[PDB]
C-alpha cells in the first residue's frame, strides 16, 4: 500500500534467483534431477 | 470516458444467474448512453 | 412514413461546427465565474503535510514569482486569509492558511476550497499518523482540484543530481493518493512556480457534489446588529459560490448550528424572508399528524406461547379446573386424580479489553445466549418473536412498543429518497434568488450569547453553508460504513460516535447491520462492526439530500489531532422502512440418538419452557433443520426430529428475534 | 403414506420448484432437469437444484436417468403437499394429524383451521405406488366428483357433511360429533329416528339417487345436546350411489330399506308398522 517518502535510494522465506540463474534452476528441476512420479513427469504435486 | 448515469442491478438468468452489478454510463463525446461491466468488484464500493 | 437520410459533406461539416460552437459557448459560460477583474473568488487553501514547514513561505514563493513585493510585505504583519489579485493573468485569488494545530480546522478549510495545495518536505518524511491522515480524510470528505508542491528541496545537497531524487520519490508517494497528477512541482525553480501560479489563475476547478448543490459563502467581514436584547442579526459580507442561497431556506454554520435567514442584499437588490420560512424545529409537528394509524399494538402479556402464530401451532386453551383435596399431605398426582369432572485510564482499559473480548467472542459464537437453571426462559424471552424465515415473514415498521422512542411518530417520513432528492434539488436550482458569483450581505437571526466564540474572519475561516428543504428535520437515516485503514479496534453499535456529513457533525449511537437486500426490508442487528466488509449504520438524525460522504470518528484528546478516525462512507438513505431484528440464539447439545428421534440436552431446564417454544424451528450449524416433539424429563430434556442424521458434535439451536429501535442524535461542537 | 410434518421444512422456493415440476409433468411425461430450470422462473442452479435436493430427500420427487434422458417423477407426497400448499394459501387448513377412516380409495384424517374449528380430510388414493397418469388423474377426478355430490347434498338440505374445499384429490369437510349404528346402544325416540331415516331415502330417490349401500357403519349420528338429546343423521355415500335410471335401481333401494328395518329390528327391537316404501312410488316421486 503506502511506501513512505523514503524511496530515496541515493545518499521471510529464501528468494528465487532472477534472469539466467532461474532458467538454470529449471534445467535441473526437469532434466538433470528428473522426478518420475507414477509413470509421468509430475509438476506441482502436494502429498501423493 | 463517460459519467455513470445509474448503478444497475440487472439480473441475467440462464444458464448462470448473474446478479449483474453493471452500470448505465453516458459517454462524454456522444452524449450516448451505454451499459457497462465493472469487473472483479463484489460490493461496488468503487463506483458510485 | 418519413424517408431516409443521406448526409452530405456540408451537412456533416455544419452539424460538427454547430456542436463545437455550442460546446465553446457553454465552456465560456462555465468559465465566466472567474472573470478576474470584478467577479471572481478562487479559493486556494495551503496544506503542508509536515510539522517543520511554513505555509506563509509557500505563499511567499508563489507571490514573489508574481514580482509583487508589496502584497507580500502587507501580509506578514497580521493576516491568514488574503484577497490577492494577480495582474499577470488577471485573476482574483483568495488564499487560506489553516490552524495546523486543529485537524478539523484543516478539514473545514479545504472543504470549502476550489483548490488544495499540498506542501511537501524534502527533508522530513510525511507522518504516518498525522499528515497521511490529512491526505486520506481530505480525500474522503471531498476535494476539488489538488496540486503537489515542494519548498524544502534546497535543504538537501546543492547539486541538482540529488535533489531530483527526492523530487521523484515524492512524486511516486504523491501519485499513490492522487493519481490524477504525476508532477510534484518545485517552487525553488522559477519556472515551476510561475507554472503553478499560472494554473491556479487560469485552470478551471472541478466540482465537489454536495458542497456545490447547496451553495456556500466564505465570509470576509462579519458584523453584528442589535435588534432585541437577547438576539440580533449577524451580517455577513461574502461572495456566493455554488448553487446559491434562498431567503426561506436555512443556513448552517459549522460549530454553531442551523439558523434561519432574515434578510439578504446583493452588491455585484433586497430580498427578505417572508411566510415561506423554513422553521427552527427538528421534529416537525406535522410528523405527529402523519403517523396517525397505529397498526399493531400486540399484547405479549396475552400469550401462552411464543409470538409466531403465523407459522406455528394453534391457540391451545388450558381451562384450569382446580379443586382442593383434603387428605393431609398428598402429591399433586393423587390430587390430579380425585376431583376430575367431565361434561479514567483504568476504566477505559478494563472496559475496552472487555469489548475486544466480547467482539472476538461474537465472531467465534455469534448471537448465542446462556440461560441459567434458575432463569425462567419464557419470561427472559417473553417479548421476543420466532420467525421461520427472517426475510420472508411479515415484520412491520408501524408497530407500537414501550421500547420504541417517544419521537418515532414525529419523524420526517419521506416516501422515496431518490426522487425527493432530485425534486428538491431542482426546486432549489429554480428558486435561487442569489446565484453563484454574487457579492452578498447576509442578515441572519442569531442568539446574542454565542457572539463570544465568533473569531475574526481574517485569522480564522468563516464559512456559511446552505441547507435544503426539511434538512433541519430529523429522520431515520442509513449510512454506508467502512472501516478506516489500519484500524483493528472494536466498535459496538450503541456507543457515541461523531459523524461528519456535509459540513455538519452529529454524535451518533448507530445500529450496525448488513445492507443485504431483503424483500421485507428486515436486516440482522450486528452488535459489532464487521472487520472486513461494508456495513450499514442506522439512526435518528437530520436528513441530507445530496448523499454527502460521511466521516466517522471519536474525539481522542491524547493524539496530536484530537480525533480518532474510526470509519468512513456515505449518507445512503432517508428510510424508516428498514427494521432491525436483534437475533438471539439458544444453544443445546444433542444427547442421545435413535434412527429418527434425537434426545437433546441443556437448552432448557423446565418442561413448560419447552412447551412455550414448541413451534419454533431448530437449526443446526451443520446446516440441518428440525422441530421439537415433547419434553422428556423434569429437567428440560427434549425429544426432536430432524432433516439429516446428527452426531454429538453438532449444535441444535433456536433463533428468536426482537425489534431494535434507532436512537436520537445531538449536534457536536468544538 | 402421508407424513404431513415434513411440509413445514420447505420454503417459498422449494414450493416454487415443486409447482414447476407440477406444471412440467402435466405437460410432458418425465420432466427433465432443464425443463425444471427454465420453467421454474428462478435465478440459477443454486435455488432450483437446492430445492430439488430438498424435495428428493423428503421423497417428493424421484430422479429418472434413463440412458442420458435425465428427468424427474412427482410422487404422491408431492401432489399431497401441493394441494395442501394451495389450501395453506386459501386459508382452509392450518394443522393435521389423527387418522379415523382408512378407506380403499379414500384416507380420512382429522385437521384444523386458523380459528381452531375441527374438520376432516378425505384424500383419494387410487392404487396405493406405481404412478402413471391415470392414478393421480382419476384420484383428482374422484375427489372432484365426491365434492360436487357433497355440495349438492348440503345445498338441498340433506344431513350430509358440509363440503368446505376440494384441493385436487383431497377434500376438506366438516367434523361431525357423531357415532355410527355400531357404537350406538339405545335411543330415546327410535320410531322418530326411523321415520327420519326412511323419509331421507324417500327424498334421495326424489332427487334421483339411490345410495346402494346404506348400512350400519355408513350412518353417523351427531349429538348436539346432552340434556335434551338432539340427534342428526349423517350419511357417507357417493361413489356407491346409483342413479334412478340404472337397470338395477330397484333391489338397491329396497336393500337400503330392508337394511334400515333389519337393524332397527335387531339392535333397538323396533319393527316398522307402516309398510316400507317401494321403488315404484319413488320412481314416480322424481
Amino acid at each position: 500500500m503506502a511506501k513512505v517518502h523514503g524511496s530515496l535510494a541515493r545518499a521471510e522465506k529464501p528468494k528465487k534467483p532472477k534472469g539466467r540463474a532461474y532458467k538454470r534452476l529449471l534445467y535441473t528441476r526437469r532434466f538433470v534431477n528428473v522426478t518420475l512420479v507414477n509413470g509421468k513427469r509430475r509438476m506441482n504435486p502436494g502429498p501423493s | 470516458k463517460g459519467i455513470v448515469l445509474e448503478k444497475l442491478g440487472i439480473e441475467s438468468k440462464q444458464p448462470n444467474s448473474a446478479i449483474r452489478k453493471c452500470v448505465r454510463v453516458q459517454l462524454i463525446k456522444n452524449g450516448k448512453k451505454v451499459t457497462a461491466f465493472v469487473p472483479n468488484d463484489g460490493c461496488l464500493n468503487f463506483v458510485d | 412514413g418519413k424517408p431516409d437520410k443521406q448526409v452530405s459533406k456540408l451537412q456533416r461539416k455544419n452539424k460538427a461546427k454547430q456542436l463545437r460552437a455550442q460546446r465553446i459557448l457553454d465552456s465560456i459560460e462555465n468559465r465566466k465565474l472567474f472573470e478576474g477583474k470584478n467577479g471572481a473568488a478562487k479559493i486556494i487553501t495551503i496544506v503542508p503535510l509536515v510539522n517543520d514547514l511554513d505555509p506563509l513561505d509557500i505563499l511567499y514563493k508563489l507571490l514573489k514569482c508574481a514580482d509583487d513585493e508589496g502584497i507580500m510585505v502587507q501580509e506578514v504583519d497580521s493576516k491568514r486569509i488574503f484577497n490577492v489579485h494577480i495582474k499577470k493573468f488577471k485573476s482574483n485569488l483568495k488564499i487560506i492558511i489553516p490552524d495546523m494545530t486543529n485537524f478539523l480546522n484543516i478539514l473545514d478549510c479545504a472543504k470549502v476550497a476550489d483548490f488544495v495545495v499540498f506542501g511537501l518536505s524534502g527533508v522530513q518524511e510525511v507522518d504516518e499518523e498525522f499528515g497521511e491522515q490529512i491526505i486520506r480524510a481530505l480525500e474522503l470528505q471531498g476535494i476539488a482540484s489538488y496540486i503537489g508542491v515542494i519548498s524544502n528541496l534546497s535543504a538537501v545537497h546543492e547539486k541538482e543530481k540529488f535533489q531530483l531524487d527526492v523530487k521523484q520519490s515524492l512524486e511516486s508517494y504523491f501519485k499513490h493518493f492522487f493519481p490524477s497528477e504525476e508532477r510534484v512541482y518545485n517552487l525553488e525553480k522559477n519556472s515551476d512556480a510561475l507554472n503553478v501560479l499560472r494554473t491556479l489563475c487560469q485552470r478551471l476547478p472541478r466540482s465537489i457534489n454536495w458542497r456545490d448543490n447547496r451553495g456556500y459563502v466564505v465570509a470576509d467581514f462579519v458584523d453584528f446588529v442589535e435588534t432585541s436584547p437577547d438576539s440580533g442579526d449577524l451580517v455577513i459580507e461574502g461572495t456566493v459560490r455554488g448553487i446559491g442561497f434562498n431567503a426561506n431556506r436555512l443556513v448552517h454554520i459549522p460549530d454553531f448550528g442551523d439558523f434561519q435567514l432574515n434578510k439578504i442584499e446583493k452588491i455585484s437588490t433586497v430580498f427578505e424572508s417572508n411566510m415561506n420560512r423554513d422553521t427552527l424545529d427538528e421534529y416537525a409537528p406535522e410528523g405527529t399528524e402523519d403517523w396517525s394509524d397505529y397498526d399493531e399494538d400486540f399484547e405479549y402479556d396475552g400469550l401462552t406461547t411464543a409470538r409466531y402464530d403465523d407459522h406455528g401451532f394453534l391457540p391451545g386453551r388450558e381451562q384450569t379446573s382446580k379443586k382442593a383435596a383434603v387428605p393431609k399431605g398428598t402429591s399433586d398426582y393423587q390430587a390430579k386424580w380425585y376431583l376430575d369432572d367431565v361434561i479514567s485510564p483504568e476504566e477505559e482499559e478494563r472496559q475496552l479489553r472487555e469489548f475486544r473480548d466480547m467482539e472476538k467472542e461474537d465472531r467465534e459464537f455469534p448471537d448465542e445466549i446462556e440461560l441459567e437453571p434458575s432463569e425462567s426462559a419464557i419470561e427472559r424471552l417473553k417479548r421476543y418473536r420466532g420467525l421461520k424465515n427472517l426475510y420472508n415473514c411479515d415484520w412491520q415498521v408501524d408497530e407500537k412498543d414501550p421500547s420504541s422512542p417517544a419521537e418515532w411518530k414525529r419523524l420526517l417520513r419521506i416516501g422515496n429518497y431518490k426522487n425527493t432528492k432530485n425534486r428538491i434539488i431542482k426546486e432549489t436550482k429554480n428558486e435561487a434568488q442569489a446565484i453563484a458569483g454574487d457579492r452578498i450581505r447576509m442578515f441572519i437571526r442569531f442568539p446574542k450569547f454565542l457572539l463570544e466564540k465568533i473569531q475574526d474572519p481574517k485569522q480564522l475561516l468563516f464559512a456559511v453553508y446552505g441547507l435544503l428543504l426539511h434538512e433541519h428535520k430529523n429522520a431515520v437515516v442509513n449510512f454506508s460504513l467502512q472501516r478506516w485503514e489500519q484500524y483493528d479496534k472494536p466498535v459496538p453499535s450503541q456507543e457515541p460516535i461523531v459523524v461528519q456529513y456535509g459540513v455538519r457533525r452529529y454524535t451518533i449511537q448507530p445500529l450496525f447491520s448488513q445492507g443485504s437486500n431483503s424483500p421485507n426490508n428486515v436486516h440482522k442487528y450486528e452488535r459489532f462492526l464487521h472487520p472486513d466488509t461494508v456495513s450499514v449504520a442506522t439512526c435518528i438524525a437530520p436528513v441530507d439530500f445530496t448523499q454527502s460522504p460521511a466521516i466517522f470518528f471519536k474525539p481522542s484528546p491524547t493524539d496530536a489531532k484530537n480525533i480518532e478516525l474510526i470509519g468512513h462512507g456515505t449518507f445512503l438513505n432517508a428510510d424508516h422502512s428498514r427494521i432491525l431484528a436483534k437475533r438471539a440464539i439458544l444453544t443445546g447439545h444433542p444427547f442421545r440418538f435413535h434412527k429418527t428421534v434425537v434426545t437433546v440436552r441443556y437448552m432448557f431446564f423446565r418442561p413448560e419452557d419447552v412447551e412455550w417454544f414448541k413451534s419454533i424451528p431448530l437449526f443446526t450449524k451443520s446446516g440441518r433443520s428440525g422441530f421439537i416433539k415433547e419434553s422428556l424429563g423434569t429437567h428440560g430434556y427434549f425429544k426432536a426430529t430432524f432433516d439429516g442424521k446428527l452426531s454429538a458434535q453438532d449444535v441444535v439451536a433456536m433463533s428468536l428475534y426482537k425489534r431494535m429501535w434507532p436512537m436520537p442524535s445531538l449536534p457536536w461542537n468544538g | 403414506k402421508l407424513d404431513t410434518s415434513h411440509m413445514r421444512y420447505l420454503t417459498t422456493d422449494d414450493f416454487r420448484v415443486l409447482q414447476a415440476v407440477e406444471q412440467g409433468s402435466r405437460s410432458h411425461e418425465v420432466v427433465p432437469t432443464p425443463l425444471i430450470h427454465q420453467i421454474s422462473g428462478m435465478r440459477s442452479q443454486s435455488g432450483t437444484n437446492r430445492a430439488i435436493s430438498d424435495l428428493a430427500k423428503l421423497s417428493l420427487i424421484s430422479k429418472m436417468r434413463n440412458v442420458k434422458y435425465d428427468g424427474y417423477r412427482l410422487t404422491y407426497n408431492g401432489i399431497d403437499y401441493l394441494a395442501l400448499k394451495t389450501m395453506l394459501n386459501r386459508d382452509t387448513v392450518y394443522s393435521v394429524g389423527n387418522t379415523i377412516g382408512v378407506g380403499k380409495e379414500s384416507d380420512i384424517y382429522k385437521v384444523s383451521d386458523k380459528n381452531g374449528n375441527p374438520r376432516v380430510m378425505k384424500i383419494h388414493r387410487l392404487g396405493r405406488s406405481n404412478q402413471g397418469a391415470n392414478w393421480m388423474h382419476l384420484s383428482r377426478l374422484a375427489a372432484n366428483k365426491e365434492y360436487q355430490f357433497m355440495s349438492m347434498l348440503y345445498s338441498k338440505g340433506f344431513k350430509v357433511p358440509e363440503p368446505f374445499d376440494n384441493s385436487r384429490h383431497i377434500v376438506v369437510m366438516e367434523l361431525i360429533e357423531g357415532y355410527p349404528m355400531r357404537r350406538l346402544r339405545k335411543h330415546k325416540n327410535i320410531p322418530k329416528l326411523y321415520s327420519d331415516l326412511m323419509c331421507f331415502i324417500v327424498d334421495l330417490a326424489n332427487s334421483g339417487l339411490i345410495h346402494c349401500d346404506f348400512n350400519e357403519f355408513n350412518i353417523m349420528i351427531k349429538d348436539k345436546l346432552e340434556d335434551e338429546n338432539d340427534c342428526g343423521f349423517v350419511v357417507i355415500d357417493f361413489p356407491q350411489c346409483i342413479s334412478i335410471q340404472h337397470q338395477d335401481a330397484d333391489y338397491y333401494f329396497q336393500r337400503d330399506v330392508d337394511c334400515i328395518r333389519r337393524f332397527f329390528k335387531k339392535k333397538l327391537k323396533y319393527e316398522p308398522k307402516p309398510d316400507s316404501s317401494m321403488l315404484d312410488t319413488e320412481g314416480f316421486g322424481d
